[PDB]
Parts: structure tokens; C-alpha cells; sequence
């Protein structure tokens, strides 16, 4: 079988200089390769052809500090001095001719952590029912967590002060830039809004809580 | 030596 | 420049057929192979085909029994087509073009193969909190309620684009709910007119929410 084999994630500190490896099966050991730089939910970005004496070809907006190097079966991917930028899903490709057809094949990817970034705090935006939604008879609550590194977050909402668990509705977080993104929903009536004197919105980042609060008044 | 096949032509 | 243009409805139902044209724009496919390729949600890429320049095809064999990849050279346009489509078959799909030495890619098409209904989603402006004075002002458009993925939402026909931040719906009974926030300087607004934009392609919705202090 034709596979590429890379571990699925790995970790390196700002500044540092990171070596990926993809090794490809015994049999193909001598076959040049692609890698591709990946975003969650966006199209590879092509980075280079590699060939098995380590020669390369970097494709357009790929930065000096990316190099590539062979060694037998093994390929790597270079990056010196590695930035907050380069955290990504890097993915090597192949193709062959088995049994006189073409074929190409991904690995499974690897993805980089760049360790030592500065930390972010949560700015939260709040947003009451819409006066459209209360014609309605509904009435949701709208947290907007952003601006936020590392990604680890935990969303807890509140009415009166005592914890509610009923109606919340929370997302994972999510890249932009090399910050984070994530957002919650209350959903409720227009009644259990108009009851309460206030809700809140609670985000624990780092054991730092920071929260915003909404009143029907 | 076999070194594959190009996805480009 | 090189474009790769992908139309196709993304809704499916179980056992029905997918349908994707890529139009390329730039460049010649009498000169070019075009490769399509799914990636599905944390399980990596995969190769499903290729038309080469000269019209011939490969198929993965995971998917020759189904799939169907053909091309008009004079509008310069790329057919793929798979039958039979099963839960698992939900990704998002590219075309792709490769080059000495790059690729050119599609923008995706986000394919669900689901039973469940259209739903339309209602979009509401979201005006801030009354005492809300600074220098900078946010808005935001809620975006309750639809199937499927996606919907596509801009800020005064795009002419806005500065300060957004969207952010990806969260699913739960089986509705997605989405938010988009706008910062813009107080003096900007309500002085001038700012409108959510919210289109979805499946239920042939395009919604406009004025933003209206409260
Ligand atoms: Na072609």
C-alpha cells in the first residue's frame, strides 16, 4: 500500500526551529511529495515539492524560513524561527500509477501548537431580545466572547445570580488571526425574560472570570 | 528510480 | 488572476445525487488536470478524482461506482457528480489545479446529506444596551434557527467589512444559530445607515435588517 505516514500533532515554542516529518512506505521511499499548509474549514494552501535528494520548490507566499530535506523514506518540513502565523495542519501528499491507473494520496496530517504566545483576555459583548423577537413571544440572549489566547474557555450563564443550565446554548472555540472566537446563547420566552431582573453572561479563561450582565428593565 | 506520479501534467 | 468558481446545491438527501460544476476562470483547461477533493470534519483529505487535460479520468476506487467527473472545454467548466450519497459522505468538497509549483483551489462547497427540512432562519438586528456614550459602538444581527449550513452574512452589501467578527453557528435540536458583530465609531452610527445582510442558498432566502437604535 501507498501511505504517508505523520504523527497527528506537534509542539514548538515561539522562535524556535520545528521539523515535521512525513515518511512514506518502504516501497516508495523514493518518491517526491507534496505538503500543504491547512486552516480548519479552508482550501490546503500548497507550500512545496520535495524531491528525494532534498531539493525543493516552495510555491507563491511561502516565507523564506520554510525549507524542506530528505532522508531515506523521511520528509521534512523546516520552519526556523517559527511564528504564531505558521500554527496550522500540515499535510503531505503523493501520487503513483498502481495498476495502471493514477492515484494520490493525503497523510493524516500534523497539527502545530506554537507554545509561549502572549496571553489574551476575553472581550465580552452582550445583546438583550430584539424587540422583534419579543412580538415573537421569544427572547434570546446573545454572549460574544472574542479577542481570546489560549483557546480554552468555559461559558456559564446566570439569572439572578443562580447558575441555569436550561436553554443554553455554547459553541466551541474558534481561530482569527492567532486569537480565539466563541459565542453562547440563551434561549428562552418572552415571559421568563420579562420575570427576572437580570441574567448573566460568565467567561472563565485562565481562572480569570470576566462578565457582562442584561436586565429587561 | 520511480519517484511517483505529478498531480500537475 | 486564476479563479476556481464552485455552484452546486449542498443539501442532499440520503441515496440522492451531488452535483458540483467548478467554472475556472484565467486559465485553459485543454492545459490543465483538475482534481476534486472532500475533507470531512476532523478526518482529513481525500483524493476523489481527477479530468486530465485531455479528457481522460482516475477515480479512487472507493468511489468509481458512484462518481462521474466530465468537462466542457469552450465554457471551461468542470461536472463532478456522485451518486448514492450516505451520512458519511457529508464534507466539504474541492476542485483543485495544480501547477509547477502550486495549486489553484475552489472556494468549497459544504455538502450535508440529511432527511431533515429547510428551514429559513430569522434574523434579528441587535441594537446595544441602552446607555451604551464611548467612542466605538458595536452591532450585531442574530441569525436563529436554519438548515442547513450555510448561510452568508455581510454588513451594508459588503461595503462594510472592517470590525467583523462572525461567529461559526452552534448547532442543538437540530437548528442552527448564528451571530455576527460589527464595531464601528460612534459617530458613524445612527447617523448613517448600517444593514445586515443574511442570504441561504437552500431555502432561496436574502434578508436585510436595518439596525435601529433602541
Ligand atoms: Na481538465
Amino acid at each position: 500500500q501507498l501511505v504517508l505516514t505523520q504523527s497527528s500533532s506537534a509542539s514548538f515554542s515561539l522562535g524556535a526551529s520545528a521539523k515535521l516529518t512525513c515518511t512514506l512506505s518502504s516501497q516508495h521511499s523514493t518518491y517526491t511529495i507534496d505538503w500543504y499548509q491547512q486552516q480548519p474549514l479552508k482550501p490546503p494552501k500548497y507550500v512545496m515539492e520535495l524531491r528525494r535528494d532534498g531539493s525543493h520548490n516552495t510555491g507563491d507566499g511561502i516565507p523564506d524560513r520554510f525549507s524542506g530535506s530528505s532522508s531515506g523514506a523521511d520528509r521534512y518540513l523546516s520552519i526556523s524561527n517559527i511564528q504564531p502565523e505558521d500554527e496550522a495542519i500540515y499535510i503531505c501528499g503523493v501520487g503513483d500509477t498502481i495498476k495502471e491507473q493514477f492515484v494520490y494520496v493525503f497523510g493524516g496530517g500534523t497539527k502545530v501548537t506554537v507554545l509561549g504566545q502572549p496571553k489574551s483576555t476575553p472581550t465580552l459583548t452582550v445583546f438583550p431580545p430584539s424587540s422583534e423577537e419579543l412580538k415573537e413571544n421569544k427572547a434570546t440572549l446573545v454572549c460574544l466572547i472574542s479577542n481570546f489566547s489560549p483557546s480554552g474557555v468555559t461559558v456559564a450563564w446566570k439569572a439572578n445570580g443562580t447558575p441555569i443550565t436550561q436553554g443554553v446554548d455554547t459553541s466551541n472555540p474558534t481561530k482569527e488571526g492567532n486569537k480565539f472566537m466563541a459565542s453562547s446563547f440563551l434561549h428562552l420566552t418572552s415571559d421568563q425574560w420579562r420575570s427576572h431582573n437580570s441574567f448573566t453572561c460568565q467567561v472563565t479563561h485562565e481562572g480569570d472570570t470576566v462578565e457582562k450582565s442584561l436586565s429587561p428593565a | 528510480v520511480q519517484t511517483g506520479r505529478r498531480p500537475y501534467e | 488572476q486564476v479563479q476556481l468558481k464552485q455552484s452546486g446545491p449542498g443539501l442532499v438527501q440520503p441515496s440522492q445525487s451531488l452535483s458540483i460544476t467548478c467554472t475556472v476562470s484565467g486559465l485553459s483547461l485543454t492545459s490543465y488536470g483538475v482534481h476534486w477533493v472532500r475533507q470531512s470534519p476532523g478526518k482529513g483529505l481525500e483524493w476523489l478524482g481527477v479530468i486530465w487535460s485531455g479528457g481522460n479520468t482516475d477515480y479512487n476506487a472507493a468511489f468509481i461506482s458512484r462518481l462521474s467527473i466530465s468537462k466542457d472545454n469552450s465554457k471551461n467548466q468542470v461536472f463532478f457528480k456522485m451518486n448514492s450519497l450516505r451520512a458519511d459522505d457529508t464534507a466539504i468538497y474541492y476542485c483543485a489545479i495544480y501547477y509547477r509549483y502550486g495549486a489553484y483551489w475552489g472556494q468549497g462547497t459544504l455538502v450535508t446529506v440529511s432527511a431533515a427540512k429547510t428551514t429559513a432562519p430569522s434574523v434579528y438586528p441587535l441594537a446595544p444596551v441602552c446607555g451604551d456614550t464611548g467612542s466605538s459602538v458595536t452591532l450585531g444581527c442574530l441569525v436563529k434557527g436554519y438548515f442547513p449550513k450555510p448561510v452568508t452574512l455581510t454588513w451594508n452589501s459588503g461595503s462594510l467589512s472592517s470590525g467583523v467578527h462572525t461567529f461559526p453557528a452552534v448547532l442543538q435540536s437540530d437548528l442552527y444559530t448564528l451571530s455576527s458583530s460589527v464595531t464601528v465609531t460612534s459617530s458613524t452610527w445612527p447617523s448613517q445607515s448600517i444593514t445586515c445582510n443574511v442570504a441561504h442558498p437552500a431555502s432561496s432566502t436574502k434578508v436585510d435588517k436595518k439596525i435601529e437604535p433602541r
